[PDB]
């Protein structure tokens, strides 16, 4: 379980 | 007859390396929410998928994003992270 290069701000 | 090995200056047209993209994510987290607001809009400009969600959440995918957007994110973050310390 690894996500690609992304980023969330705050929540998911 | 022979490729000249073009070295370009296409900001919005250059392929960004995974390393660059990695830094981008770091540089964005280096920005406070006040400044994050702009980078969010920069993405939304191309990404209507972010707009689809709540602007409270930033939606970035450094893979399917185009140089036009990616570099614009960079361009902004880097302008903010120039810092009076790095450049006195």
């Amino acid at each position: 379980k690894v996500a690609p290069l992304k980023i969330k701000l705050g929540g998911f | 007859a022979s490729a000249s090995y073009d070295s370009e200056e296409e900001e919005e047209g250059l392929p960004m390396s995974y390393d660059e993209k990695r830094q981008l994510s770091l540089d964005i987290n280096r920005l406070p929410g006040e400044k994050l607001g702009r980078v969010v809009h920069i993405i939304q400009s191309r990404e209507p998928s972010l707009r689809d969600s709540n602007p409270d959440e930033i939606e970035i995918d450094f893979e399917t994003l185009k140089p036009t957007t990616l570099r614009e994110l960079e361009r902004y973050v880097k302008s903010c992270l120039q810092k009076k310390q790095r450049k006195p």
